[PDB]
């Protein structure tokens, strides 16, 4: 579309504009949630490494 | 009771790094304003009789 002549612009719509809109969050709620499991488990072994 | 937590430093050290992570992740997606709704809100009629 960035391709195309001047004056001619793009909209995304329906699960597409959600799709843009959630990029990333799965990967950052991946991690959190990482986090979260461990420390969890630190507290109830009281260990860094077990 | 103190006593739980000198004993057991990790599980003390968890609770900390819970708040500092749930406060950190709270401060991006806070809304900034100089003042909170603090004005009487307010509903407009507008009528035409030309
Ligand atoms: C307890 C207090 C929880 C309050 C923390 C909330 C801070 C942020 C919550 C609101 C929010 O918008 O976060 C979205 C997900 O919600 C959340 O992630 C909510 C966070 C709740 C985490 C609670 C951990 C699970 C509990 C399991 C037991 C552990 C309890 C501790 C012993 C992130 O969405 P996004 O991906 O778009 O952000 C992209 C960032 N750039």
């Amino acid at each position: 579309i960035a391709k195309l002549p001047k004056g001619i612009g793009y909209e995304w719509t329906g699960i597409s504009l959600q799709e843009k809109q959630s990029e990333s969050q799965m990967a950052f709620l991946l991690g959190l949630s990482m986090l979260v499991v461990f420390l969890v488990l630190a507290a109830l072994y009281e260990s860094w490494a077990i | 009771m103190s006593q739980f937590f000198i004993r057991r430093p990790v599980f003390a050290w968890v609770i900390a790094i819970f708040i500092i992570i749930f406060g950190l992740l709270s401060i991006p997606k806070l809304p900034i304003a100089r003042f909170p709704s603090v004005a009487p809100p307010q509903v407009n009629i507008s009528a035409t009789y030309p």
